[PDB]
């Protein structure tokens, strides 16, 4: 139905800082069934991560108020913890019934594995102590599974590789309380990526690079 | 350029930047 | 509802930047009837001001995409569907300005605060007017605006920020939309020059700058 129109219209949105308007584009895009392209793949995920980011900026900022009749936050924090969850269903429920299966090329794959890991960690943020284990399990799951595939067939200088490092490594060090494992997981990707530095081609080379300086900085904070 | 009229407007690095 | 603890939540909605939350808050409150206090009123501004801001901004871009043959044809699509929320958002507030926050106002100050927002609201309406319709709203922008004017005359000193605001805002008004540079130049220059003498509060120094960066920009 017109799914060039929709790619075309949530391209409008972006430029417009719409981001709800592009995610109703792109929802509609993937659940057309037809496996996006990688143009289509990058639009969804931005799209998404603004809608969503919007809700985690607001949720630290009003519990973080909370934390110094303060009662009003709790409810108000409450509020936006639920358009949060709903948001972040949504995702995955596009994720679990046409993405992931429909998801032919293994960079693809880790990209939504990825993004299922990413998503189950917002969730984990604001989850009630009771249903926290399962979804830290959850977003574990898929990272893990996404960390396997990129270390099979990808080189460790590939962005979608070092941006799977990067968000798996701030995974463990803050949902799983591990430094150890964090920062073991961050050094590893940024030496491998430099040891085949010379990979880069004078186009592409930001593309990793910058993803690069970002393990470094997360070593650095953590380190210090 | 538009003309001036009033009113007028840690930690942690993860992938997908805003 | 408590109108308190509505006024209290807009505030956590606007540190959050969650403008739609705040405007929604403080609507509730005007429609209570209480004349609004000189910080419900600046919230209700705030929030409103936001929320429309935005739409006004996509507008300008969706334009500019038109300017600059199937995604023209879409983008007027958008464009559309971003003026219906605009005008849906100005009327809203006009709503309020008419029939709840100008006639409760007794307080000159106040007065003339609400009608240079019902001058402002009329005036985006009028940068997406149909052409049919359009000599009305500019009527009913300026009208606004020339009312406040006379007033602030009578009632304030030139070193106001409201008094100052309301002189930039409809400088702004006759350049953009009357298409009438020697007033708007001539209106923005005798604020300046009133403010300049008395020059007798920080706020209003902030608005000088932005006076001094139009006529500069018209100049």
């Amino acid at each position: 139905m017109d799914k060039n129109e929709l790619v075309q219209k949530a391209k409008l949105a972006e430029q417009a800082e719409r981001y709800d308007d592009m995610a109703a584009c792109m929802k509609s895009v993937t659940e057309q069934g037809a496996e996006l392209s990688n143009e289509e793949r990058n639009l969804l995920s931005v799209a998404y991560k603004n809608v969503v980011g919007a809700r985690r900026s607001s949720w630290r900022v009003v519990s973080s108020i909370e934390q110094k009749k303060q009662q009003m936050a709790r409810e108000y924090r409450e509020k936006i913890e639920t358009e949060l969850r709903d948001i972040c269903n949504d995702v995955l429920s596009l994720l679990e019934k046409f993405l992931i299966p429909n998801a032919s090329q293994a960079e693809s794959k880790v990209f939504y594995l990825k993004m299922k890991g990413d998503y189950y960690r917002y969730l984990a943020e604001v989850a009630a102590g009771d249903d926290k284990k399962g979804i830290v399990d959850q977003s574990q799951q898929a990272y893990q599974e996404a960390f396997e595939i990129s270390k099979k067939e990808m080189q460790p200088t590939h962005p979608i590789r070092l941006g799977l490092a990067l968000n798996f490594s701030v995974f463990y060090y803050e949902i799983l309380n591990s430094p150890e494992k964090a920062c073991s997981l961050a050094k590893t990707a940024f030496d491998e990526a430099i040891a085949e530095l010379d990979t880069l081609s004078e186009e592409s080379y930001k593309d990793s690079t910058l993803i690069m300086q970002l393990l470094r900085d997360n070593l650095t904070l953590w380190t210090s | 350029i538009v003309p001036a009229t009033l009113p007028q407007l840690y930690r942690q690095s993860s992938a997908n930047l805003l």
